[PDB]
């Protein structure tokens, strides 16, 4: 059950998604800017 | 009962998911659930045999890592734990590719990438070598010369 | 049995604290040492596939590991060590093999000669 | 009558305790502290302090900045911001670190930074003077 | 008025100073320990 | 359904285990904390006891007020970083409608994130890296200098934070924060004796650095 | 397969729910689970229809909501997660109401609320426009009034 | 079909991270109220005017009513712009100009 949470959907798999998505569109912004 | 006979009868199973295929990646291929009786060191040579199961492994930690990300949040995980969560979402992408079969589907060319530059790639993912490129920059490439020159475009644009 | 007792018993103990893992390194140094032992105790029991050992040469191994002479060496190295090693004693150490395999058992001349092998290799490893 | 008040950020040497007198290394001159003594608030620089309980023995402390506050109700409350007993410190680290300063005040040539030369120049003085 | 404050120092700038040089005097059985439990780490933004 | 039951018995089961750790973490780091607060609550509190004693009363009049909020930059802390930005809100609407220019100032990443927003304008610094460690004197040192350094002459102050009263009960207490004019102008200050203008700045600022370090233990 | 099948042989349903009765509301009506075919803004009104809408999609959100409120309690959620949680739960305790044929084992005399009554109601819980009473307040009453009234009361 | 990869494009970027303004927006242009089916130009001509950026300053809550309104002023004035687009079935450069100052003078006036 090493993906459990985000296998079973519902919200704590759905704010686990959004969360994973906002620090790296963070970080590509961040990346991009320095290339 | 019918696709669990058919299993044992074949040689090299490639299982597509659901799960894969909804975050666009595409051949939805699990990774983790794919299996191949020649992934034997002695038959692909070790350093395929071992850049493959560090692709496995990565993604399996990843795997392990989701939960703490959905209760901790991402800025409270280690560094190394970012690096493996950034590695492994570069994998997942650069597993992508567009085929040319599916060239309506994504408007993309079709890319065949050849076995030592598939290699290749998923090693220097693996050794940190594109660490400072986005990950977006290897969703649906070829080779890793083409996630590079994705990513200086991806810059130059924005 | 003798280097069985005690390995079953640590991971038993890893396998309780192992959740931790993640947050190790603000817990105890007893939590700590029982996460280190236990991923040493891990690495130490993958094997090749169509390799199989020895009963001596797995005893050495085991003994090598729940002795504590693996603590200091990071887990990356483990198997490589064990590897290393193997050979080690198996090129230059057929004696105490042969005595272990002979006797089935550590006793305390097999016991003391174990542990200064282990330890001069450990020592003189990379 | 006197209730004194020690301590250091991470340290209570003393506490509401009743001693006979207190020296103490104010910015303005040492001045030492007994019963009833005038209401006063200083703040200390690099120094000793000394303490005599009642029973006439004396504990010898090291302070490096602070603030010192003598109340009305004899209530003594010395709060240092680095306190060490005397016998944790080495002279030659204190003279070494002293040169050091002293070679880079006559290397500098800034006036702020030659002010922080300065101050930690004083600051090693006081602790070899203090030392022995 | 001291010398430092002329200079345009603060008491929490001087304070920094002293108690760092009596913290390098600190012999080393406790220079450790007291360097952990004095530093810093918080950042301004 | 029973593939659905499984995968929901299966997330809920990490979040329980990921929890169970979480809480084993926190009461450790809980302890060494409450060890560490015996002399800082000692050191603290003798730093107020001279404007308990002379019994400073603050100006009344005066319009420049700071405001300096206490958290953290973790997150699950419960209750804690909504009670601070309840009174900082409150205390702003306060101060302000009496037509007190009011300045915040937010230890932590949180009280920051949660007061950007809808206050903006008043603002002027905000710290981070607070809570990863236990705070220190050489935290709050630093949180002086860059209060001190910051062209703002605060005609008063204020400091929020969560005064620790048991292991369920902890209250948002709140401390002021004198300036130089109020403590030389007061009249109970002539008591007091080699009191001159630079002594009572030195004396001030380093009561900026005892509040916010005996906050930052609370 | 027999409610199952009923299902399609009906111009109105109401389900009730044993989840909705055991938290003390009656009617048990689940509001997300019970339609009709006149539910149509040509048929009842725009302003019937939106008011509806509304409380059946902050009903909605707040049932999302619900796992987050349940494990990590409720002091994680924003300032607006926690303003809908606030109006869903007193949007729940208003679609209650107290019949006239149950009287006789609660006491409580029956109201019989009109519609106007109804829609003015609910979309004044909707507006925020009691945002600041007790969510005990709209607990078996019949109009709004008569929450206005029991919230008085409980100060 | 052009108009569409970039609406795909972008309320998938958006299902991802619940820009969320702009999927927000689109969203809410996707809903519809029933027995109201629109003409493909139409279609068109509202999932440009949510997807070049024409949306992204007003509220939500009256997204909707703008549609219908913007449609209404379309349908009454702009009939061979439509009738263009229908014909030809792509849009060119000049229709794209075209109902570019359409919808900036509509969303000025509106």
């Amino acid at each position: 059950g090493a993906g459990s949470i985000r296998e079973a959907g519902g919200a704590f798999g759905k704010r686990e998604q959004a969360e994973e998505e906002r620090y790296f569109r963070a970080q590509s912004r961040e990346q991009l800017a320095a290339l | 009962p019918a696709p669990a006979t058919t299993f044992a009868h074949l040689d090299a199973t490639t299982v597509l998911s659901r799960a894969i295929a909804e975050l666009g990646i595409y051949p939805a291929v699990d990774p983790l659930d794919s299996t191949s009786r020649i992934m034997d060191p002695n038959i692909v040579g070790s350093e395929h045999y071992d850049v493959a199961r560090g692709v496995q492994k990565i993604l399996q930690d990843y795997k392990s890592l989701q939960d703490i990300i959905a209760i901790l949040g991402m800025d409270e995980l280690s560094e190394e734990d970012k690096l493996t969560v950034s590695r492994a979402r570069k994998i997942q992408r650069f597993l992508s590719q567009p085929f040319q079969v599916a060239e309506v589907f994504t408007g993309h060319m079709g890319k065949l990438v050849p076995l030592k530059e598939t290699i290749k790639g998923f090693q220097q993912i693996l050794a940190g070598e594109y660490d400072h490129l986005p990950e977006q920059a290897f969703y649906m490439v070829g080779p890793i010369e083409e996630a590079v020159a994705k990513a200086d475009k991806l810059a130059e644009e924005h | 049995k003798q280097v069985a007792g005690t390995m079953k018993l640590e991971l038993a103990q890893y396998r309780e604290v192992a959740a931790f893992a993640q947050f190790g390194s603000d817990l105890d140094a007893a939590t700590q040492q029982l996460l280190s032992r236990g991923v040493r105790l891990t690495e130490l029991l993958k094997q090749g596939q169509y390799s199989p050992m020895a009963i001596e040469e797995q005893v050495a191994v085991i003994y090598a590991g729940v002795r504590g002479y693996l603590d200091k060496l990071e887990p990356s190295k483990i198997t490589k060590f064990e590897n290393a090693f193997l050979s080690h004693v198996v090129s230059q150490h057929q004696a105490l093999l042969g005595t272990i395999r002979a006797d089935g058992k550590i006793s305390e001349q097999s016991d003391a000669k174990l542990k200064e092998i282990v330890t001069n290799f450990l020592a003189g490893f990379e | 009558q006197m209730s004194f008040t020690f301590a250091s950020p991470t340290q209570v040497f003393f506490n509401g305790a009743n001693v006979r007198q207190v020296d103490v290394p104010t910015l303005t001159g040492a001045f030492g502290i007994l019963a009833a003594h005038v209401p006063t608030l200083q703040v200390l620089r690099p120094g000793l302090v000394v303490v005599h309980a009642e029973d006439g023995t004396t504990s010898k402390y090291f302070v490096s900045s602070g603030s010192i506050a003598v109340n009305a109700d004899s209530s003594v409350q010395l709060l240092a911001e680095e306190a060490v007993t005397l016998d944790m410190l080495d002279l030659g680290a204190a003279k070494a670190n002293l040169e050091k300063a002293q070679a880079e005040l006559v290397g500098t040539a800034d006036e702020a930074t030659r002010a922080e030369i300065q101050i930690r120049i004083e600051a090693n003085e006081a602790l070899v003077k203090a030392l022995e | 008025v001291a010398y430092w404050r002329q200079a345009g120092l603060s008491y929490i700038r001087y304070s920094q100073i002293c108690a760092k040089a009596v913290r390098d005097a600190l012999k080393t059985e406790f220079k450790a320990n007291a360097e952990k439990t004095s530093g810093s780490n918080v950042k301004i933004v | 359904t029973l593939k659905d039951i499984t995968r929901r018995l299966k997330s809920i089961k990490n979040i329980q285990k990921i929890t169970k750790s979480m809480k084993m973490v926190a009461a450790a780091k809980y302890a060494r904390a409450e060890r560490e607060l015996k002399p800082a609550r000692i050191y603290g509190l003798g730093s107020l006891a001279l404007y308990e004693k002379a019994d400073i009363k603050g100006p009344e009049d005066k319009k420049k007020h700071l405001l300096i909020g206490v958290s953290s930059d973790r997150g699950l802390c419960g209750a804690i970083h909504s009670s601070i930005a309840k009174q900082m809100k409150s205390e702003v609407a306060t101060l302000t409608a009496a037509g007190k220019e009011v300045m915040l100032v937010g230890i932590g990443d949180k009280i920051r994130g949660i007061l950007y927003r809808t206050h903006s304008d008043q603002f002027l610094v905000a710290f981070k890296e607070v809570g990863r460690k236990p705070p220190t004197f050489g935290d709050a040192s630093v949180i002086a200098l860059e209060l001190l350094n910051s062209g703002y002459e605060f005609d008063e102050g204020s400091i929020i934070f969560n005064k620790f009263r048991s292991v369920i009960s902890y209250k948002t207490e709140e401390k002021p924060i004198f300036s130089l004019n109020t403590v030389a102008s007061a009249d109970s200050m002539s008591i007091y004796d080699d009191i001159d203008a630079d002594v009572l700045q030195n004396y001030q600022e380093y009561n900026l650095a005892n509040i916010i370090y005996y906050s930052l233990k609370e």
